[PDB]
């Protein structure tokens, strides 16, 4: 997933942006895929309880 | 000069599958209509980019006053009204690719790859997974190269 970014692979985004620019593409993957760490981890809290 | 989707740095190390180049007459300060996202008498009735551009807009004669609607993203018109700067295009078969110096295959270790404008690292064998005559690569159960 995207997540409103240009791709989904992070290379790319490494290989076709400056740094400055990449911070902002970089910080919504980081901010989709903290999102679905955290939904994991409580679900297996659950299913362990 | 003013890329967006990519930077001017970064334009010698890709490969870019198409690139189309575009030519007509501003005024000179009319070039701030041919940016992602705009209005104007230029990005409304003659010619209007997507919002979801990537390529460069490079900038160093009848102009239309009228027409019933906004236009498509790449869209023409040479109906008859009308009374009186490059744009380069990109698109991520190699074909129109960048000036780089190959150098020959390792295998059985890791290593850093550039296989036409795609990194990794890993571990390159010979592959057991025949082909057809239309492939450039292949994916797998999970969607990784």
């Amino acid at each position: 997933s995207n997540f409103g970014a240009i791709s989904s692979v992070l290379n790319d985004i490494l290989s076709r942006l400056d740094p400055p620019e990449a911070e902002v593409q970089i910080d919504r993957l980081i901010t989709g895929r903290l999102q679905s760490l955290q939904t994991y981890v409580t679900q297996q809290l659950i299913r362990a309880a | 000069f003013k890329c967006y989707g990519v930077s001017p740095t970064k334009l010698n190390d890709l490969c870019f599958t198409n690139v189309y180049a575009d030519s007509f007459v501003i005024r000179g300060d009319e070039v701030r209509q041919i940016a992602p996202g705009q209005t104007g008498k230029i990005a409304d009735y003659n010619y209007k980019l997507p919002d979801d551009f990537t390529g460069c807009v490079i900038a160093w004669y009848l102009y239309r006053l009228f027409r019933k609607s906004n236009l498509k993203p790449f869209e023409r018109d040479i109906s008859t009204p009308l009374q009186s700067v490059v744009v380069l295009s990109f698109e991520l078969p190699a074909t129109v690719c960048g000036p780089k110096k190959s150098t020959n295959l390792v295998k059985n270790k890791c290593v850093n790859f550039n296989f036409n404008g795609l990194t990794g690292t890993g571990v390159l064998t010979e592959s057991n997974k025949k082909f057809l005559p239309f492939q450039q690569f292949g994916r797998d159960i999970a969607d990784t190269t």
